């Protein structure tokens, strides 16, 4: 099971079928690009933010 | 900027890029995205993926 599946159930309550699918695909693409850009610098900065 | 820590903002940005407008309202969509199960699953996915890329 996954976050993508839970998000899709939410999207099916608020978007047309076609739009829900487009939004999920766009979300997965944005997410994976964001992970790709991640550097050691960014991870270090993250740790300083919370704890 | 960076990976979006708030799922509600991630979905908002995605929808805007996709040109999708909600059947309901952005406020109703965001309320549902804040459900504890949904936010927690997102947090766990994020933690797993960051650790894995760190594994190089
Ligand atoms: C992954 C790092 C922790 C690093 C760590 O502790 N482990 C790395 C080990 C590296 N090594 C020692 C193996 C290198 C070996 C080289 S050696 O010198 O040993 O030769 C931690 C530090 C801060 C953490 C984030 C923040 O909290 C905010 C947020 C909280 C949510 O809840 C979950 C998501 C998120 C984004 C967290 C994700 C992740 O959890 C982070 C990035």
């Amino acid at each position: 099971g996954s976050v993508w599946q839970l998000i899709s159930k939410v999207l099916a309550r608020h978007f047309s079928a076609a739009d829900a699918s487009r939004v999920l695909e766009q979300l997965q693409r944005d997410y994976e690009r964001s992970l790709s850009r991640l550097t050691l610098d960014d991870i270090e900065r993250l740790a300083s933010r919370f704890l | 900027e960076g990976p979006q820590l708030l799922l509600s903002e991630a979905v908002s940005r995605a929808a805007k890029a996709a040109g999708a407008r909600p059947l309901t309202s952005p406020e109703s969509l965001s309320r549902d995205l804040e459900a504890p199960e949904v936010q927690e699953s997102y947090r766990q996915q994020l933690r797993s993926d960051i650790q894995k890329r760190l594994q190089e």
